[PDB]
């Protein structure tokens, strides 16, 4: 994907969520847990969903027409009604190809971005309070329960609050 | 401790699948469907659509009413199907531009005759063949009259309709052409034969060629079959004086949304909207490798039997 | 304070619009633009392209001669014309491949006439009829040449023609179909007529048909008319015992850019580069809506009569 | 949009920009105030302007074609004069309906992209002096007044200069 | 020093090259590559497909066996070549539906032939003309067979030829138009003739028309040529009594994969899968700009004779 | 691009790397180098090549046909032979120009996807012990000889070793 998030800089997906596309897990002081977000997982569905309607129109009735398989040998007419048919079947064939390589297209590059989107929208919300390890995952310099991780989730989280222990267990170190 | 971690992710699966980018020849994703109809259902279904099964009769054979076809007769349909094993059983007979005339007829959408009183002073009708018995006696198309002389007669015959009923009337007629010289005079006193339907915008003669042909049913001779619109407010003139097989009256036509398809499958008790010579099909997906020759609310024929598209995101599993 | 805020952002507009995209059915952007003409102009403009209007006149009438038709003789066009209320008013008649023959005269782009010096001893020329009276007078098609018996003579008509101008000449020709053989003998003294008209190349005979038809402008007769093209340094060359209409000369083809169009809008002082049935339309837009038929420098047509193009990012208000 | 900038960090538009599609509001030690990015407006027209005549060649004459509405029943002909405009018509339907999808798609991805690259260039100037805020507003930890800021808007920032304050008074705390 | 510094990049090339995107234009890349065959050959390569050179026959005449024909019996092709200066140096002659016949036998790829043995009792047979000499005798097509009369003889003709053989025969044959009416008798004792062949599914007579029409290699007459194709477990029945040019047997028809087209290069020995007008060219591009006319494994013919895609980034050079 | 890497941030190309695509330039303790890399190298040329098979399927043999020259004017017809042959050459012509357009505006967003996935990936990997300075450079604030750039080089840094020495070079200052 252009964004680098799945099968990038986040290693695998998780099999065991079944709640939704995307979402955390987090380690803390009361354990371990794991929730999907549902603002993600709905951007990337509602973009999916009904995504071919949006370019092939709700399919048409058609009646009499022209024959197209022959008994006898007619020559000039017949070659006609031939070639028409020919040159319809393969300009739609060439169509279907081509919008399957573009939407296919379309749909992994979005969902990389809802990754990424989701993974940024994270990270301005900590602030100058944890660090980007590269898994995808984020190391939070201070003491945040369940209720301070929904927060998260939520997008509640106060860093103010926190700025000051976060800076203690930061800068704990310094040669 | 005293920190925490909170790490972002995405779902996957365990039944991932393959499909096609503008990127990649191949890649998994959590999820894909079809978008080409590749399976038929066996059997044309009886149901949305007006179906009607020629059995052995072929549309042109069920209109000029071949004795075989009578069931035929007051038959409309949506789509008529004609099948491989149907054959002519009445007059051997040709038709100039023959696929014309069926697609015609096919767009009607029925063979319901109005019969009309056509008065021919001179001659005799409804003249019969071994060709076509209806039961064990001989007989001829239901449609069509066969005019021969009386006494040693056969006066130029010269025959007026008008259509007053506002829409078009479609008239089928023809020529009969003889075996011999002998046949020519002993049926029709004149030596050649000649038939000149007419209206005010067209106009149409055709002289009757003579000799043998090959046998069929016990019959050398054969019968040559035209036809002839004739718009509301005109009117149809027939003039003649030899071998004319004269029409009975008139079909309707109809701008319908009506077709014929050639098929052996059998019809049967289900439903569907879409046609083909395989069977019905569905219309679910907007594309589909049945068939090129389609009746109905059908996909888009096209030459590939499977396209791949994905529903969901890339399927990245860890092992 | 002792610090700054820098943000930083996009522009927004009150009158949003709605487009579509592969992401979404609907979304709101600052700005987009119709693609598709739907709108028609309700008159043909006069000015860009050379417009001709046939008004009681149809194409072939006019190049016949049809004598209410004398008007368009001289006239050349990009566009000719032809309205519904359009009338026939001489000798009636029928052309086998009438459409071709129009459509061939359509792209030549004039009915100008460059008349021949053709000998025709035996026989009395420029016959007339009830059917086209220039005036009061009898009259007949002012392209096309009558010949009948002179004394109790129509000897065997063989005529020369040579092309030698560089380019094909068309020639328009055809033979009389007499109503009864009474009249057949009475105008050309064979009872039956025949027309070869030839080329080195080409050559077509046709007998004529003989009959009663429908009045048509007091007249049970009718006409029956041909076309032959004759390369450069070929020859015209017309044999016939009977019942032939000769031709009078040649229309020179052109490999013209003219067509025909049939309309009932009126033509004005306007101007525009594309014509439908419906009346000039604008260029200005890659599709349309208005008409398959089309003239000109046309947009394409397309089932749809609306398509929105952004030009502008998504459109975010506040409240 | 795949960027999430439009309709996401930043939370909507500004109406009272005439000057421009992109721009900067400030408040500083001189008030408040606003400016258009011509650069990045301009990227995003140059490509919205003309973008349809990049696969839509100048529209050309035709004249003499074949007939499309018939007076009388032929039959086999007839069926083909109108199969053949039939086919052509649904064909260039869907290649407009396509082409349209594919375009206003890739004009939204671009205008995102715009915004964001504005947002990430302005950012790399400020370097550690200044705090994503998540508005897509900057906290900028030292004075600037309007000649800093237009510094900023012009690329002539230099954080070197104002590093030493606004270490000053990013670090003022620390529990 | 005590730091270091770690710069990302990409590379850049001296010789850019232009492309256009959705967003440019024109912009620079590193890379790109012609998409649309601009060039052709120049010759046709005799090697891939079996190609025959028709040199100054056509198709038809070689299958019709004019004398300078000759050569062309017993070959079989892929693709045949018409050269402009071809000429016919027979019998002069037409063909209703020429452009049809052509297209029959091109797609059979053979014009090789296999003799019948009709009886024609009461006539004579191999009638010749100065208008083909094989040598300096005079002679006739060699696939066609005219009748004249025996003694003071023509009798109505009467022949039977099955077909048993499990694929459909072609048979090629036709009528002979004289000039004067004193010609119809003096070679066939009739004063009209008539050539009725026929099979059970189809059936169409023909009478001669008769005059003069100009001269070409010394000759007025004409002959008119028509073909039957004749199914299996059907027969062939011929009727005239005059006029008739007889078949001498059948060419077999081949679901082939066989063309004819038109070309004045040159043939050559080199190597290729695709052929034009214009010559071989190449198939290695997707598109192709040299003719819309072309025969084999093609690109496809689009306006445009360049379209370049990109195969690398943007190049971004310093200076 | 949308990514603003190539022709953005990153100034211009290296004329001078003929090693592969994307890389490397650096200085420190043993002077200066340079470094391809191969993995976003590989990820740009296996998109590019064979992009177009993707879309055209293996051309196809195709044999007799219709007419398309003719030697005497017929109409009807000859009109509609004509006609079905224009309509399918300006049918395939207008896909041809889509296409070019398509993917040529794909391998351009892919190959700026490339640079900024590089750069971003490279700067996780640094954390906390260098500054983004703006030119698609990092000032490292340790010694970094030759092994410490391709442990970097070859995803194997780990920023733990020297957080405490560039945290001493870091905040060597503060007014
Ligand atoms: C032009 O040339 C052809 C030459 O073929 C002639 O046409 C043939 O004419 C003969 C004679 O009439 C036809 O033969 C007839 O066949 C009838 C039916 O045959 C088919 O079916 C039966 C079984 O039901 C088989 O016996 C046979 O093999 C066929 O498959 C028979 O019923 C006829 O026989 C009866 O009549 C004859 C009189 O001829 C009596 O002697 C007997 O009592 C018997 O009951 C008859 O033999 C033949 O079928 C025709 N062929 C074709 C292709 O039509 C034309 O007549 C000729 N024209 C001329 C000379 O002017
Ligand atoms: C084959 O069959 C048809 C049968 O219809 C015959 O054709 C008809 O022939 C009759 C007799 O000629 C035609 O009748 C004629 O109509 C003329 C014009 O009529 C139309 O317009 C007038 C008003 O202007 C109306 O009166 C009329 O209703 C029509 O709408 C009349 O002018 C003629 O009348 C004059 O001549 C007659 C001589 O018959 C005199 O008695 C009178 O003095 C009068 O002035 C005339 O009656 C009829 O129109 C024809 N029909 C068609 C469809 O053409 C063929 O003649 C016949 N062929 C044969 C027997 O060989
Ligand atoms: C219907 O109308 C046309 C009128 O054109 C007649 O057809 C013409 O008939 C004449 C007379 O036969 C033809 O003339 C003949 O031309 C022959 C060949 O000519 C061409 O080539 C030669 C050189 O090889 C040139 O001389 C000439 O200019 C042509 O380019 C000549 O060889 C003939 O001459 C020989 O025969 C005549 C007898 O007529 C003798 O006097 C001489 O000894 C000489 O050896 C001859 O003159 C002319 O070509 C025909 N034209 C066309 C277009 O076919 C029809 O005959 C006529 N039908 C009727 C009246 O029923
Ligand atoms: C991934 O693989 C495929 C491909 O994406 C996918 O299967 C397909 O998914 C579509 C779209 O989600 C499904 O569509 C369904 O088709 C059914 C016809 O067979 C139809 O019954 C369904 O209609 C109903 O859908 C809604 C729910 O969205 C119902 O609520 C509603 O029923 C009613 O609701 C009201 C509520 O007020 C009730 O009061 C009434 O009772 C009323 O009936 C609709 O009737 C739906 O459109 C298909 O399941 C399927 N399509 C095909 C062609 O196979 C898989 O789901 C995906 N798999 C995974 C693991 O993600
Ligand atoms: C959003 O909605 C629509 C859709 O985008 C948009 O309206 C359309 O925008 C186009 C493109 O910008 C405009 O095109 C104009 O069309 C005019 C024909 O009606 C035409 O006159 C214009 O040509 C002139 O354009 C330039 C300016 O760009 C002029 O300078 C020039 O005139 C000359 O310049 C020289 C200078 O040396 C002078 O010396 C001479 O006098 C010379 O004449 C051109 O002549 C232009 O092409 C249209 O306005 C419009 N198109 C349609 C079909 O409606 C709205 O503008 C947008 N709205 C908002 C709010 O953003
Ligand atoms: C940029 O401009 C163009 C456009 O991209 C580009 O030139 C084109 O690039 C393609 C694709 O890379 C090249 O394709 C080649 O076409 C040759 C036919 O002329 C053909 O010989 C080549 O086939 C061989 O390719 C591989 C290498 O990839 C060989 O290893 C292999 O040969 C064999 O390998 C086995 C190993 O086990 C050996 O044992 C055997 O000997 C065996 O033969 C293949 O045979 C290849 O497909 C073309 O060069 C070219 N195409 C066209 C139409 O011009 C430039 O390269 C680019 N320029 C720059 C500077 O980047
Ligand atoms: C020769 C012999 O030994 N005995 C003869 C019989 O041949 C003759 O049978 C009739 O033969 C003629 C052909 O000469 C016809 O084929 C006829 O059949 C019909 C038919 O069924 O088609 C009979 C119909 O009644 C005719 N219908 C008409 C005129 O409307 C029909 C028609 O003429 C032809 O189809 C036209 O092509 O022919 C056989 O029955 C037998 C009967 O006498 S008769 O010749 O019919 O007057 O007479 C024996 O002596
Ligand atoms: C029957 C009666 O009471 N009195 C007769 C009139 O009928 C007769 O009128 C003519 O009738 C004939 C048909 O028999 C024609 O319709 C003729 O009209 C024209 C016409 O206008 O078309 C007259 C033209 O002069 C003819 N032009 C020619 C030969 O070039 C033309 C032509 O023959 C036909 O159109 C061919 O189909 O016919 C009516 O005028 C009346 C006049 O005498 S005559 O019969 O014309 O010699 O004689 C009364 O006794
Ligand atoms: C008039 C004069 O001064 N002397 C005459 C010669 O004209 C005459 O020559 C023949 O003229 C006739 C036309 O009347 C033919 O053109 C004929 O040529 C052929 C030909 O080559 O095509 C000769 C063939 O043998 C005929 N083949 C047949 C019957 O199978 C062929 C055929 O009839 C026509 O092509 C049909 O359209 O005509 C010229 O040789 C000369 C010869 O005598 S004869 O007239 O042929 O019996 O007699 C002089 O007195
Ligand atoms: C995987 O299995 C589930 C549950 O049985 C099913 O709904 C889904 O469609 C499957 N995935 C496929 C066919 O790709
Ligand atoms: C909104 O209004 C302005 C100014 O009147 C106009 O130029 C613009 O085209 C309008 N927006 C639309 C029609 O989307
Ligand atoms: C640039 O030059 C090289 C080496 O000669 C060549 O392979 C490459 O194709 C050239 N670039 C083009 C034609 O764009």
């Amino acid at each position: 994907g252009i964004f680098g998030a799945i099968a990038g800089f986040i290693e695998n997906g998780w099999e065991g969520m079944v709640d939704g596309w995307y979402g955390f897990r987090y380690q803390n002081s009361e354990g371990t847990g794991q929730a999907a977000d549902l603002k993600s997982t709905q951007a990337a569905i509602d973009q999916i969903n009904g995504k071919l309607n949006r370019v092939i129109e709700r399919t048409n009735e058609k009646f009499h027409q022209i024959e197209k398989e022959f008994s006898e040998v007619e020559g000039r007419i017949q070659d006609l009604e031939k070639y028409v048919e020919d040159t319809k079947i393969d300009l739609w064939s060439y169509n279907a190809e081509l919008l399957v390589a573009l939407e296919n297209q379309h749909t992994i590059d979005l969902t990389d971005a809802e990754m990424n989107k989701l993974f940024e929208k994270t990270r301005r919300q900590l602030r100058e309070n944890a660090e980007d390890m590269g898994d995808g995952c984020f190391k939070i310099y201070h003491k945040c329960d369940n209720a301070c991780i929904e927060s998260i989730r939520t997008g509640t989280y106060d860093h103010y609050i926190y700025r000051d222990e976060a800076l203690n267990n930061r800068f704990q170190s310094g040669r | 401790n005293n920190t925490a971690t909170l790490c972002l992710g995405h779902h996957a699966v365990a039944n991932g699948t393959l499909v096609k980018t503008m990127s990649d020849d191949q890649i998994e994703v959590t999820n894909a469907t079809e978008l080409v109809q590749s399976i038929s259902m066996g059997k044309i279904c009886n149901k949305s659509y007006r179906i009607l099964d020629g059995r052995n009769c072929t549309l042109i054979d069920a209109m000029l009413g071949d004795p075989h076809c009578d069931a035929f007769q007051y038959e409309s349909w949506d789509l008529f199907i004609e099948r491989s094993n149907a054959f002519s059983n009445c007059y051997p007979y040709d038709i100039p531009d023959y696929a014309s005339l069926r697609s015609i007829v096919a767009s009607s959408g029925t063979v319901e005759f109005t019969a009309e009183g056509f008065t021919w002073t001179g001659v005799t009708q409804n003249g019969r063949s071994g060709a076509c018995k209806r039961g064990s006696a001989d007989s001829f198309f239901s449609r069509l009259n066969w005019l021969t002389k009386s006494g040693s007669s056969y006066p130029t015959l010269n025959v007026t309709m008008p259509n007053n009923k506002n829409f078009d009337k479609l008239y089928i007629w023809g020529i009969h052409h003889p075996s011999s010289n002998q046949e020519q005079t002993k049926l029709y006193i004149q030596e050649s034969g000649r038939v000149t339907v007419s209206t005010k915008r067209s106009q149409q003669t055709i002289i009757p060629n003579i000799g043998s042909r090959p046998l069929v049913r016990g019959q050398s001779g054969r019968i040559s079959i035209y036809w002839t619109i004739v718009k509301p407010g005109d009117i149809l003139m027939i003039n003649s004086n030899g071998n004319l097989v004269a029409p009975r009256g008139y079909f309707k036509l109809n701008t319908g949304k009506s077709s014929v398809m050639r098929s052996d499958v059998p019809i049967d008790i289900c439903v569907s909207e879409c046609i083909t010579p395989n069977g019905s099909i569905s219309n679910d997906k907007p594309f589909q490798n049945v068939n090129k020759v389609t009746y109905g609310k059908c996909p888009k024929y096209i030459r590939q039997n499977t396209l791949k598209l994905a529903t969901g995101m890339r399927n990245v599993p860890e092992k």
